[PDB]
């Protein structure tokens, strides 16, 4: 159907892959998977229904 | 051109076939129906062994293999003994029927009687092989051969659900949903349901520190609390059932059925 | 012939090999020294014979009008690229490692051979399959120890040509034959690993290789994590370059269905989520009709433990998800997504209680509720996504007080 078996080139020099240049670029992924906090509607009205939960239960 | 048999003796027994085919040992359908009818009395009487049931059916579905007969009779033979033997356990020769079951289904020209049916079959039996891509592969199928009204057929998700629930531990779900199972599907479940017990309680095992008796009774659908000991004594847990006696605030004396599932947490670590 | 006389290959060698590409007007394609009586010297004097009909055969291709039937033509090529690749596996069996890069130019424009042809029910893959699978063993069992002709650095080069052809139809348990036996070898040091092998010559099979191993481990058996180690590694090893033509990676389409697993892998195994605007992450996911929306909010609904949004996004595109493989993947990573929600309710709802109720969480019959949510906590606890213990009496979890919520790292 689509083949990506066919590579446009066959080779390049190890210092042009990315973890070669991993040195002077990035890691891409990010590691704040413990401590990161999102600002979205859904984050924001969870912590509406929780904090109203304490108040029913204090 | 196809190879036609002139055999009039209902009967016959299955020998893999080496040489080139006698017709006058093979069956016409019109004679191969007559037995069809025989072998379903025999069953439904249930006066026959099912090793015989199954020589006759081999035998019947050998005759239509090397005749080419690929019609809605081919799709009953097949179905017919696909059912009979999960019913007595023969998972081989149910797997062996339920391939050329679906491969028979690639044909427009046989209808699809009972087409759902076998897709629950064909998922239920990749569960117990630990088949998970077959199972995506099959509602891909489904979905890209247009097959809507069986995806959305109530019973069809509930069993494709089964094998989600399986996948992630959720004992509560696919043991409630037993009870849905029709009659041949419980009898698949089976040939692994003692294994999936096992890996659902060392789940709450793992879990829970303590947890009443009647709680595994429950969530494991044992219909009585002796066949729930029982399990746990295949399991070498039974000296892991503790009494423990309950004030229940002065509503009450009472004593209860305790499972220290943290004790058994020492014993089911070492099987697995 | 000086190639085979004095084991060494130029471009003129490969691009003679080259059967499709059509050669200039001017025509250096023969073999010299013509005295064949050796047995093995007319190998060399046919496997030329066949070289020039090949070449010959492919303007004659596409020069025809419309015939409607060419069957004869694709089997004639496919059989004299069978028996000529069948002869070169007869001489490359006697030589030295020189030749194995020539033999591996034959065995992929083979591969493309039977797959323009689209119809499977032929099953002409066998004969090249066989073909390449002793291909494939005549570099896996080279008895001479010596490194200056030992055909095991072209394992894995030869290792790809195979996982094509086994997923062709698709067959997961030839992938799994191929897998297993290789992972021995250098185990046993019988072969070089990966980074030593000829594989870093021609650098397209170093991430191609790392795919098929990735994709099985990930897709076929469900060892998540060492499906995502070989698919991080392909894309870890594929080219900072660019088509100036549209500035967008070379390698753009390869570098974007890795990551259709990569991505998902890496938030199961390792709790692992891209820099989005990172360079190859930017420069993949942006580009990509089909990841440029589902793929952020997916990983958004699982940091933010958006169960809804999860499903939704899973329910959407479920037919994406199961064409690529994803399945599984998509389903435990829900019960990522199940347990991140749970952290939630301890910051936010009990403040970091270790005793947490049960009944904070249904404010997202009741005593139904209750006994599926205990059940789907008990499985998360085993698995290893909560340390924690149940109590069915006060209808709380205990988390621990030592390393709740843990994960790979």
């Amino acid at each position: 159907d689509d083949e990506f078996e066919d590579f446009p080139i066959d080779t390049w020099a190890n210092g042009e892959t990315i973890k070669s240049n991993a040195v002077t670029q990035t890691n891409i992924w990010e590691e704040n998977w413990d401590d990161v906090e999102v600002d979205d509607d859904f984050t924001n009205e969870l912590k509406a229904e929780l904090d109203r939960y304490k108040r029913e239960n204090q | 051109i196809h190879v036609v048999g002139r055999c009039q003796t209902l009967e016959k027994s299955y020998l893999r076939l080496t040489s080139e085919p006698n017709p006058d040992l093979i069956r016409p359908p019109n004679i191969l129906q007559k037995m069809y009818c025989l072998l379903m009395d025999k069953y439904q009487s249930k006066t026959a062994t099912y090793t015989y049931l199954c020589d006759q059916f081999k035998s019947m579905r050998q005759d239509l293999r090397v005749q080419m007969i690929e019609n809605s009779f081919t799709i009953k033979v097949y179905q017919t003994h696909a059912r009979i033997a999960l019913e007595n356990g023969d998972l081989g020769e149910f797997n062996q029927c339920q391939n050329r079951i679906m491969a028979l289904f690639e044909n427009p020209t046989i209808p699809k009687k009972s087409y759902s049916e076998f897709i629950c079959y064909s998922v239920l039996y990749s569960m117990l092989t630990e088949d998970y891509p077959s199972i995506s592969h099959l509602k891909l199928k489904l979905i890209d051969d247009g097959s809507s009204e069986i995806l959305e057929d109530e019973h069809v998700k509930m069993i494709f659900e089964l094998s989600d629930m399986k996948l992630v531990g959720n004992y509560h779900y696919f043991m409630k949903n037993y009870l849905k199972l029709h009659k041949f599907e419980k009898c698949l479940i089976n040939s692994f349901l003692n294994l999936e017990k096992l890996i659902f309680l060392t789940i709450i095992c793992k879990s829970y520190n303590q947890v009443n008796l009647d709680f595994v009774k429950s969530e494991f659908n044992f219909n009585s609390i002796e066949e729930t000991t029982n399990f746990l004594n295949e399991q070498n847990l039974t000296e892991f059932i503790l009494n423990k006696q309950i004030t229940d605030s002065n509503g009450k004396s009472s004593n209860i059925k305790i499972l220290n599932t943290k004790g058994c947490r020492v014993q089911l670590i070492q099987n697995y | 012939g000086c190639y085979f006389e004095e084991k060494r290959y130029d471009d003129k060698l490969l691009d003679f090999i080259r059967y499709d590409v059509k050669t200039p007007k001017k025509t250096k394609y023969i073999l010299q020294r013509p005295t064949a009586t050796d047995e093995e010297s007319v190998r060399l004097q046919r496997f030329y014979q066949l070289g020039v009909d090949l070449k010959l055969k492919y303007s004659k291709r596409r020069s025809l009008k419309k015939q409607g039937r060419i069957k004869n033509a694709t089997e004639e090529l496919l059989r004299l690229a069978n028996e000529q690749l069948k002869l070169f596996n007869r001489i490359v069996e006697r030589e030295t490692n020189w030749i194995i890069y020539p033999l591996w130019v034959m065995a992929k424009q083979l591969i493309r051979l039977a797959n323009e042809s689209s119809e499977l029910n032929k099953d002409s893959i066998e004969e090249c399959g066989r073909t390449i699978h002793r291909s494939f063993t005549i570099c896996l069992n080279d008895r001479n120890p010596r490194l200056n002709e030992n055909k095991k650095i072209g394992c894995y080069m030869f290792a790809n040509l195979e996982f094509s052809i086994y997923h062709r139809l698709s067959n997961k348990d030839m992938i799994k034959n191929l897998v297993k036996v290789l992972e021995s070898r250098v185990n046993a040091r019988d072969i070089p690993p990966l980074n030593k092998s000829l594989a870093m010559e021609h650098k397209s099979q170093v991430v191609l290789y790392n795919y098929y191993l990735g994709q099985y481990y990930g897709c076929l058996e469900n060892d998540h994590e060492r499906g995502f180690f070989h698919l991080n590694e392909a894309l870890l090893q594929c080219p900072m370059l660019y088509v100036e033509s549209t500035g967008k990676f070379v390698l753009q389409g390869q570098m974007e269905k890795i990551m259709i697993l990569l991505v998902p892998l890496a938030l199961l195994t390792k709790r692992l989520y891209p820099h989005w605007d990172h360079p190859v992450i930017a420069g993949v996911i942006t580009r990509s009709k089909r990841l440029s929306q589902v793929y952020p909010t997916l990983v958004r609904s699982v940091i933010s433990g958006n169960l809804s949004l999860y499903e939704a996004t899973a329910a959407s595109h479920e037919r994406f998800f199961l064409s690529q493989g994803l399945h599984v993947v998509i389903t435990l990573l829900r019960e990522v997504v199940f347990t991140r929600l749970v952290q939630r309710c301890w910051q936010w709802g009990n403040d970091r209680k270790s005793i947490m109720p049960l009944k904070i969480l249904l404010a997202t019959d009741e005593e139904e509720q209750l006994d599926a949510l205990e059940c789907r906590l008990a499985s998360a606890i085993a698995s290893g996504l909560l340390r924690a213990y149940l109590s069915h009496s006060n209808r709380c979890i205990v988390f621990s007080k030592k390393e709740p919520f843990p994960h790979s790292k």
